[PDB]
C-alpha cells in the first residue's frame, strides 16, 4: 500500500544521494590511474 | 644484447651435431649471426654468417657443406648442423655478431666439441 | 628509413649549401621537408606521450 510506496521513495532518495557519489568515487579513481 | 648458446657436445665420427645461438635481448631477425671455429693449436676461423629472417647465409669456402645455418623465429635462435663429424672438428664453436661492423663485438659463451 | 614523402625545395634556386675547407672538409646543407611516419600507441590516448622517431639510414654503401 502506501507504506509499499515508501520503498518507491526510497528507490529514489538513495540514488539521489548515492548516483552523484558514484560518479565522484570513480572520478578520482580515473585520474589517478592514467596520470602515471 | 647477449648470445646463450648450448652445453658441450660429444659426438661421435661421421655422425651430426646441431649448435644453438640463443638471442635473449633482441629478435634474432635482426642482426647478422656469424658462427667461428677455434680448435686449440690453430687460432680462430670464421665459418660462416646468416641472417635469421630472411634465410640468407654466407660460408666460408673451407666450410662449404660442413656447416648448414639455420633459425627460428619462435624461440630467438640460430642453429649450426655441423654433419660428418670427425676428431678434426674437436674445436670450440662460437656465435659472434658485428652490429657496426664485420668485426665480431657480440660473443657466446662457447660450446665445445669433442669428437 | 621512415620518411614516407619527401621533397626538396626549389624555390628561386636549389636551397643547397656547398663549404669546402682549405683541407677538404666538406659541409652539406639542404632543405627537406619530410612526412615521417612514427607509430603511435594509444593506450592512454589523452594524456599518452608520444615518441616519434627519424632515421638517417645509407642505402648503397655498407659499413665499410
Ligand atoms: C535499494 C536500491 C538501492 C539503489 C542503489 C543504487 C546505487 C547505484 C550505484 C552504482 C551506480 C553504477
Ligand atoms: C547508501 C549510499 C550508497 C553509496 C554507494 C557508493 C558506491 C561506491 C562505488
Ligand atoms: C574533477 C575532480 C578531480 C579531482 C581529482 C584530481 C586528481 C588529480
Ligand atoms: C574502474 C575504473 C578503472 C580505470 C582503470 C582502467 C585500467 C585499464
Ligand atoms: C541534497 C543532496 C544534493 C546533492 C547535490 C549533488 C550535486
Amino acid at each position: 500500500r502506501k507504506l509499499f510506496i515508501q520503498r518507491a521513495k526510497k528507490i529514489d532518495k538513495i540514488s539521489r544521494i548515492g548516483f552523484p557519489m558514484a560518479f565522484l568515487i570513480f572520478n578520482m579513481f580515473y585520474w589517478i590511474i592514467y596520470k602515471i | 644484447v647477449q648470445l646463450q648458446q648450448s652445453g658441450a657436445e660429444l659426438m661421435k665420427p661421421g655422425a651430426a651435431v646441431k649448435i644453438s645461438c640463443k638471442a635473449t635481448g633482441h629478435t634474432i631477425s635482426r642482426y647478422w649471426i656469424d658462427w667461428l671455429k677455434q680448435r686449440p693449436g690453430h687460432g680462430l676461423e670464421w665459418i660462416g654468417e646468416i641472417l635469421p629472417g630472411s634465410g640468407s647465409t654466407n660460408y666460408n669456402e673451407k666450410f662449404k657443406g660442413k656447416a648448414t645455418f639455420t633459425a627460428e623465429k619462435s624461440s630467438n635462435t640460430a642453429y649450426m648442423q655441423l654433419s660428418s663429424l670427425t676428431s678434426e672438428d674437436s674445436a670450440v664453436y662460437y656465435c659472434a655478431m658485428g652490429v657496426r661492423g664485420n668485426y665480431f663485438d657480440y660473443w657466446g659463451q662457447g660450446t665445445t666439441l669433442t669428437v | 628509413a621512415n620518411e614516407k614523402g619527401a621533397h626538396f625545395h626549389e624555390i628561386t634556386t636549389d636551397n643547397k649549401l656547398l663549404r669546402i675547407s682549405r683541407n677538404g672538409n666538406v659541409l652539406y646543407s639542404i632543405r627537406i621537408t619530410l612526412t615521417l611516419a612514427c607509430p603511435m600507441d594509444l593506450k592512454n590516448f589523452p594524456m599518452d606521450v608520444q615518441t616519434c622517431i627519424m632515421q638517417l639510414e645509407s642505402f648503397g654503401y655498407t659499413m665499410n
